[PDB]
RNA sequence: AGCGCCGUGGCGCAGUGGAAGCGCGCAGGGCUCAUAACCCUGAUGUCCUCGGAUCGAAACCGAGCGGCGCUACCA
RNA sequence: GCGCAAGACGGACCAGAGCGAAAGCAUUUGCCAAGAAUGUUUUCAUUAAUCAAGAACGAAAGUCGGAGGUUCGAAGACGAUCAGAUACCGUCGUAGUUCCGACCAUAAACGAUGCCGACCGGCGAUGCGGCGGCGUUAUUCCCAUGACCCGCCGGGCAGCUUCCGGGAAACCAAAGUCUUUGGGUUCCGGGGGGAGUAUGGUUGCAAAGCUGAAACUUAAAGGAAUUGACGGAAGGGCACCACC
RNA sequence: UCAGCCACCCGAGAUUGAGCAAUAACAGGUCUGUGAUGCCCUUAGAUGUCCGGGGCUGCACGCGCGCUACACUGACUGGCUC
RNA sequence: CCCCAUGAACGAGGAAUUCCCAGUAAGUGCGGGUCAUAAGCUUGCGUUGAUUAAGUCCCUGCCCUUUGUACACACCGCCCG
């Protein structure tokens, strides 16, 4: 149902009969249980929203949602709920095994065949067609799907295991799923001493310098937290700091001084997101070089490191005996080598080059390509340079000037979080829009001339380095 | 304009009511 | 695994055979004291490659390349 | 086009008209209690004017419970305009708009003019009651009564007019009877900002309300009217260096 | 029935074309027209002058007045009269 | 300046826009200024001699009346976060 990206017709906040009448309905579906969970998935002290989904085929999906949480979804008819939802509360459907073969493919939106379910890691419980039901494996403790059996489970085992078993309504990592929302000296000198003076020692516990006692008994933080020390000096058997400077100066801790202000000065004795990014090169194998790396396992399109192409080339330099005899630096060219990597005013000229120019030769003949690890995720592999972020300046309307941004997304930037960041910083009108060529590419547009902040922004608070910035020397300023 | 300022001295005015409460 | 659709300006696209244009963009200018828009002028490509038809073509045959989509996918 | 249902709202008649302490108040019919003015050769015999404390009502929005959801509709979501519009335009649309029951006590709640009383130029109008008066009408004569018509009297909403006098002037028959300064009384202002903010107190479920500073800062801020210049205001007017 | 406006007649003529041009102003052009000037600079290898050459005239480009034409009511050739 | 040759762009001109109401536009030649030799310029002069209007504020520009104004170095003004 939802295998393609779908966009939003509209949203609709629900009165209090047409909601009594939605949940009679998911509790005649599910069991009574799904009332006494519903009180905690749909409080009835919140808002109540319906998602109203145009399909690319024109079709009207519903969307159930209340706190951000897709709940169910129904076409026309009787609600489904989402895998997530079901994933919380699993007991509120009767359950399906299949075989791992089909595990992929019902990934992929594709119904459930028959044979999947009655070969021997499958298995197949009691349910009539028509019936809501969970996809599930027997290596996986999850539901991987919502559907509905096209044949009772008899008729299913009885047939021979021929035809569609289960419609595959909803699947993981569908279009549904990647929305996933809709919008007392000795005890208390002893503590206060001990976790004082290692809060007087290291940093930001400030080592040795002058400073007040004070600040540093209202210190009680350490890395975000309270040391749970809370204690007042009064606690103690000095009536005074100037006795606790007396007594905790003689110990060849600290050493004390008295501010001309007033205050007690000592000098001791010293006794949710990051910014991880991953980059890594790549070189692609043309046509022409396929040859070369036939005995490799690697053909055309096949994406390799540096390291690997130099093992290639020195494997295929000694394995036809290619390297000189008197001299073990130098690889003599036989045909292969002398069509891909020589040029034509080399083509009989050359016999014989260095590893190094051997090497470099190979490299450059290589079509350029990269592979970004943005963490949490799988690599991404992408064809020509590292593409920098451009950032560019134009002069608009009458007399007024725009910072356009691009190529954001290619380093796992939002556009639109960097627009808010940007609107906060430079207090001016950022906006978001399409951007020339690609796809569905976009750049963030300020109102003004502001490179010097966008320095601030890329190279102080995301610490990106500066060869993946383009134009900052049309700057205003340096910042 | 008098209205606004009003309305951003009752706004203020909330604010310095949550950033100092009785508990402080 | 295939079928279609594509492979024509910088950017998207037309083109029902004598054989390249439309719109945006870019260099200019007219209107206003002047610029911006607004108008008017300059210009802008082996038509995916390979081989073939065809008196002779992006327009027609195939071999492919890629990428689009489209599927329907018996995995 | 025919019927049905639901909830809102009472068009035109509607006015510088009426009623109310003010908010406010227009379909018919009945029921319930008030109320001003008028009429009076009725009764009581100073019971009266204004009001700290304290009490009653108090538009809209807002808040709690309930019912109800047609229209409109903050929030939100799109579509446009735009250099940019999270805005004016447009489609959708939550709270709310509606009724019942509890809170809130604030509006340019404005006649920007406290209340009681006395005096001071006219003139037409109007609303309500009364008094008087030829004449018309409800058909033809008698009285009622009603509709017009001509006046007089007392309250009202207003109007026009004026060298009454005020007033900085706009304007005002009250803002008049003010250096020729005193009829009674309540509230209340003291250059502009800072600020109706900070704090304490207090009321509230909450938003807020009432009471309410100082440090500092500053030569003006302001009100009427007068000539200008300008306006993307409304009028006229010209010119073959404007057009036809 | 007032200014004046329209038609016609009598007539050379029922509209001849320029010059001069107010109270005011512009921070318009004018040290380069003045033996008309307030300042600044230059003042004897002169920003002075005279002598001899070059240059204001230069050429991938825009913008302006103006000339000449794109022909048959014309170009050429002779002839006649203002 | 004059004689021969050379003989090219130019096919009534895009958006826009200038000047003009009767001896007038326009064609045409002439005199003065500048000038030792010089007018594709200017300033005047006649000659040939009309088409169309005798109207209007649409465009443009300026004048007057009423009106609003927090402007008066006067909208290229003042001014708010």
């Amino acid at each position: 149902m939802f295998a393609k990206a779908f966009r939003v017709k509209s949203n609709t906040a629900i009165k209090g009969s047409d909601r009594r009448k939605l949940r009679a309905d998911v509790t005649t579906a599910f069991p009574t249980l799904g009332t006494d969970q519903v009180s905690e998935l749909v409080p009835g002290k919140e808002e109540l929203n319906i998602v109203k989904l145009y399909a690319h085929k024109g079709d009207a999906v519903t969307v159930y949602v209340s706190g951000g949480n897709p709940i169910l979804f129904e076409l026309e008819k009787n609600l489904y709920p989402t895998v997530y939802t079901l994933w919380s509360y699993p007991d509120l459907l009767p359950t399906f095994t299949t075989w791992p073969l089909v595990l992929e493919k019902l990934v992929g939106g594709a119904d459930l065949m028959l044979p999947g379910l009655v070969m021997p890691p499958a298995g197949l419980p009691q349910v009539q067609k028509g019936d809501l039901c969970a996809i599930s494996l027997v290596g996986n403790r999850a539901p991987v799907a919502i559907g509905v059996a096209a044949m009772s489970t008899a008729e299913m085992l009885t047939s021979g295991l021929k035809g569609r078993g289960f419609s595959v309504l909803h699947t993981y990592q569908d279009h549904l799923w990647r929305s996933g929302n809709k919008s007392l000296q000795e005890q208390m000198d002893e503590l206060l001493q001990q976790c004082f003076l290692h809060a007087l020692k290291c940093r930001v516990k400030k080592a040795d310098l002058p400073l007040l006692t004070s600040t540093f008994l209202g210190s009680h933080m350490f890395s975000c937290c309270p040391e749970g020390r809370q204690l007042d000096i009064k606690k103690s058997s000095y009536k005074k700091l100037s006795k606790f400077l007396q007594q905790m100066q003689q110990e060849q801790i600290i050493q004390v001084k008295e501010l001309s202000k007033g205050v007690e000065s000592i000098v001791a004795v010293d006794w949710q997101p990051y910014h991880p990014p991953d980059i890594k090169p790549l070189y692609c194998v043309p046509a022409s070089m396929t040859l070369l790396f036939q005995e490799s396992g690697h053909k055309k399109g096949s994406f390799l490191e540096g390291s690997e192409v130099r093992t290639i080339v020195i494997n295929y330099a000694k394995k036809n005996d290619l390297v000189d005899a008197d001299n073990k630096n130098l690889v003599r060219l036989d045909p292969i080598l002398c069509d891909c990597i020589l040029e034509k005013n080399e083509q009989h000229t050359v016999m014989k080059l260095p590893w190094d120019s051997l090497l470099t030769r190979c490299l450059e003949k290589l079509q350029p390509a990269y592979q970004v690890t943005l963490p949490g995720q799988e690599p991404i592999v992408k064809k020509g340079r590292i593409c920098p972020i451009d950032i560019t300046l134009a002069q608009r309307a009458s007399n007024k000037k725009v910072t356009v941004v691009r190529n954001l997304e290619a380093y796992g930037l939002d556009p639109y979080s960097v627009a808010a960041i940007l609107q906060q910083r430079c207090q001016a009108s950022t906006t978001v829009n399409p951007a020339p060529g690609a796809k569905d590419s976009l750049q963030v547009q300020i109102q003004g001339n502001q490179v010097h902040h966008l320095g601030w922004l890329l190279l102080e608070e995301y610490q990106l380095p500066r060869k993946h910035i383009q134009g900052l020397e049309k700057a205003l300023k340096p910042g | 304009r008098a209205k606004w300022r009003k309305k951003r001295m009752r706004r203020l005015k909330r604010k310095r009511r949550k950033m100092r409460q009785r508990s402080k």
